[PDB]
């Protein structure tokens, strides 16, 4: 290209990446209640996860997409609805429950002909940037007699969960296969830190291996070139 | 590369004992080639993506000794001659004299622009051997550090991580 | 000095000597092309290894130049040559050092060899005596200098003194200087340059026993002029 | 021309063609010493033999200048070079003379080899091939030029015609013309010359049977550029 | 000599979705035009047939484009 | 058409030994129909399309030997009148005076028009055979052009390629 615009932040980052898919076979062992919840993690993807690691505060609006299939690529005449549980309302335990009657969430009648439906959720997080690992207590006592289980715990840092299910009283006869593309339309940068260099171990803990590696050994004299 | 030498990476010595030799040739500046260009966080940024060009400078600061004094020098390579065979053939193409009580005067010459190994390097050379009296060690530390100018552009964003 | 991408340092608070004050001029007779691009970068000439022991060094000009270095590959093209020189000589020291060295320029410097015996028979100086190249040789017996001229009498000419107490290095500036504006490039020895110490170099043990001497030049007026040939 | 010591006569009522009448135009991007007193004399390329059996010559630049000349051995320094072209083709024929040469510069002339069989399996030219030095070879095949390039189509370019009736010499000016301002100088060809007569030479027993013809080029626009590597 | 790592515009990637085969056979036809052109550097418009894509080298027996003129002559 | 005497095509020669005679008709200037127009560059650039109509002119520069003289003749022939049987057949239609000391005089005279084999063709005939001196060749070469007028232009755009 020769202008400028093209090659500017948002199409540098404006890109539908991979995030999961969402197993519902026709019988299993994970969700055999015809239906499953996924909670939204940014960090159990690495690809993202690296690339949200440049930055720890940011501000940005979220919008999703339920791309869904048979293993073979075929649809069929089934009626889905797409339907979000908000924090405060708990997740959905069992086929009857409660959970599944927010009337909050409006709900559109399409068929499988209609491409995927486009949902948007704005930043709806108390605090005014994403943490994921929190330093501190959260108690806001001078209890510290007690083991204290709480460091590294935040019960209020749940951004919510997505509750897809299959629509009647009749069980599923297809088995389906859901793939979910995700991207952020506007970053801005408050704190920097250190992007990562070595592997993360788990997803909840910064910690790490014992045995530490180097990034490359190619150069093997600094006299070669 | 042993687990058991990682300590002393981040900086390297300097020796009395060589005279008028080499030190070590600064590898050639290409952000996306492994080495050390990828442990830099300006290495880390162009790892996503496909081209760069542009005309880098390396600067240096000197931390020798309080009475220490010698004369260092510093000469670049255009791109496509080989590495320069000795003292003198780097001395005949493009020189820059660095002294150690002037810290920041080094700048960017370029060597000569044509109309038309890929790329070249800059190295450094010996000129004097470091010299200290009696009661003063006879090895330092040097640091080497770089940055970015603002000729320094991509065109093309794409997803491509090799790591891990 | 900031000229395009050089960035140097250096100290104007000292003695800058001209000969004589006067810059070259130029020739208007009858009887009978300057890049500076590539040619422009400072050259550092090899290091020489002042010692206690070292006795100094000696060097033709321009006849170490014709062809060891970028001047040289430059001027044998061009059959004539003609540029101002920037000495350059620098004292690095602790306060643990002593020493007093006695830098000079002597136009038309002969060079006389050995000749011993009763009788007066001499041959002409071969190849290597002649120019030994970049290797140099040191003087066996500086106080008359291997070539009869004792020192008691290089004050003669301008000259300065060098005492590293307060400069940390010096700059000379000698013009283009000659009796015929038009003369042989390759055939006359225009000057020679000596570095004679006064004090030896004198230090406890435990410092660095070879202090390490720069010397470095500069094209002032660059201008090779003639004809191919 | 009178400039300096050079006097030479040339004809100014002739047929000056200039591409696409456009000077070359200076870059002014960030992706990253002319001497002309002994270049600038004028060089005469040695004569080719033209005659009844001649086929034709060509020539690559600046391949064939890379070594050869003294724009070859001023070019060995610099790593980039570029300059204009002064093409100068002169017919000298008598009254009895008969031929018309066909003279055309082409952008991008790509060379092709030799390949027979029935199935495709080619090789990489070899040194002599790719650059045969001043020595050239005569096209075997010009009908196609032995590139597979036939000759009806080479008017597509701008070209101009060579009737040695009124002219006596044909001075042609071709500026630097490239797609890219800051390009390679030993790898990349910007073009090549082709000579291809159109009506063979034709003369009755008794006159000369070849006819000295003289190419001669100077640098319009000497600009070595480039940094020493 | 002659090869480019640089110059590969990219490629397409067309996969059948989901976890499962596909259980139907399938033909695919891509229509191509040009939308802006411009002209820069002219070349002669080519008469022999090409033998190969990567390389422009030709046969060894060239032909010619028409013959159908028995005689000057004649029209 | 054989492979051993593919090289002179591309020129033609004269010859002395013909007296007022004629050397060749130039075909019609059809530059659809295959022959020489598809040899042409604007002929190619026909082969893609379907109609064409305008009136052509045939340029000829002289080239024979520094001495030669004479006149040479050249007429055209209007469309659907069949080809002049004789020279005098083609003198007695529109003629135009072609000298061999002037080069480019000749220019595009209509013949008649009337309102309303298919199309005409321009032929040349011997009017003076060429007579050089003693000492002097008795054959020269000559070469022939066409370009394209204003009036010249297509209505109608179809992908159409017959070779290969």
């Amino acid at each position: 290209s020769h202008s400028t615009a093209e090659t500017t932040l948002d199409s540098f980052f404006s890109r539908a990446g991979l995030v999961g898919e969402i197993d519902l076979p026709l019988e299993g062992t994970t969700n055999p209640n015809g239906y499953a919840n996924w909670d939204i993690d940014i960090t159990g993807y690495a690809q993202m996860r690296r690339k949200v690691e440049l930055f720890t505060y940011m501000r940005f609006d979220a919008e999703f997409t339920f791309v869904a299939c048979t293993p073979t690529g075929q649809v069929v005449p089934q009626l889905l609805q797409y339907m979000f549980v908000p924090p405060g309302a708990p997740e959905p335990d069992s086929r009857e429950s409660l959970a599944w009657q927010t009337a909050t969430n409006p709900s559109v009648f399409v068929k499988l002909s209609d491409p995927p439906a486009q949902v948007s959720v704005p930043f709806m997080s108390p605090a005014s940037a994403y943490q994921w690992f929190y330093d501190g207590y959260p108690t806001f006592g001078e209890h510290k007699q007690e083991k204290d289980l709480e460091y590294g715990a935040c019960p209020n840092n749940m951004m919510g969960t997505f509750s897809v299910r299959t629509v009647g009283t009749s069980k599923s006869k297809y088995p389906l296969v859901i793939r979910i593309y995700m991207r952020m339309k506007h970053v801005r940068a408050w704190i920097p830190r250190p992007m990562r260099n070595q592997n993360y171990l788990f997803k909840a803990n910064p910690n790490y291996a014992g045995n530490f590696i180097k990034p490359t050994g190619a150069s093997r004299t600094a006299i070669t070139t | 590369t042993n687990a058991t030498s990682l300590m002393e990476r981040l900086r390297f010595p300097v020796s009395a004992q060589a005279g008028k030799g080499e030190l070590c040739a600064v590898f050639r500046a290409d952000p996306g080639r492994s080495g050390p260009w990828q442990s830099t966080l300006l290495g880390q940024l162009c790892g996503y993506y496909t081209q760069w060009s542009g005309s880098l400078e390396v600067t240096f600061m000197f931390t020798g000794s309080f009475m220490a004094t010698g004369k260092m020098l510093i000469a670049y390579t255009p791109p496509g001659g080989p590495l320069p065979k000795d003292r003198a053939t780097a001395m005949l193409g493009t020189h820059v004299i660095w002294d150690f009580g002037l810290q920041s005067s080094v700048t960017l010459v370029i060597p000569w622009i044509s109309n038309t190994y890929t790329t070249g390097l800059v190295s450094i050379w010996y000129q004097t051997n470091y010299v200290v009296p009696i009661g003063a060690p006879n090895t330092a530390y040097i640091i080497a550090l770089a940055a970015a100018q603002k000729n320094f552009t991509m065109q093309l964003c794409k997803d491509a991580s090799d790591i891990l | 000095l900031t000229i395009g991408n050089s960035t140097i340092t250096t100290q104007e608070a000292a003695n800058i000597i001209v000969g004589y004050g006067e810059w070259p001029s130029y020739c208007s007779d009858s009887d009978a092309t300057r890049p500076d691009v590539s040619v422009n970068r400072f050259y550092t000439l090899d290091t020489k290894l002042w010692e206690k022991s070292s006795k100094g060094w000696y060097w033709k000009f321009p006849d170490v130049l014709t062809e060891t270095g970028v001047f040289g590959q430059n001027a044998q093209f061009h059959y004539l040559y003609r540029s101002g020189f920037c000495i350059h000589v620098q004292c690095n020291a602790s306060k643990f050092h002593q020493g007093a060295l006695l830098v000079a320029v002597l136009p038309e410097y002969v060079i006389g060899t050995v000749a011993g015996g009763t009788g007066t028979e001499d041959s002409h100086p071969p190849y290597k005596q002649t120019q030994p190249g970049a290797d140099g040789f040191e003087l066996q017996h500086p106080y008359v200098l291997d070539a009869g001229i004792p020192i008691s009498q290089l004050t003669v000419c301008p000259h300065q003194w060098i005492n590293l107490r307060t400069n940390n290095c010096a700059t000379i500036i000698v013009p283009y200087i000659n009796a015929l504006p038009f003369d042989s490039a390759l055939n006359h020895c225009n000057f020679g340059l000596l570095v004679v110490p006064i004090s030896p170099l004198d230090y406890d043990q435990g410092a660095t026993p070879v202090i390490p001497i720069t010397i470095t030049l500069a094209p002032m007026c660059s201008e090779f002029a003639g004809l191919r040939q």
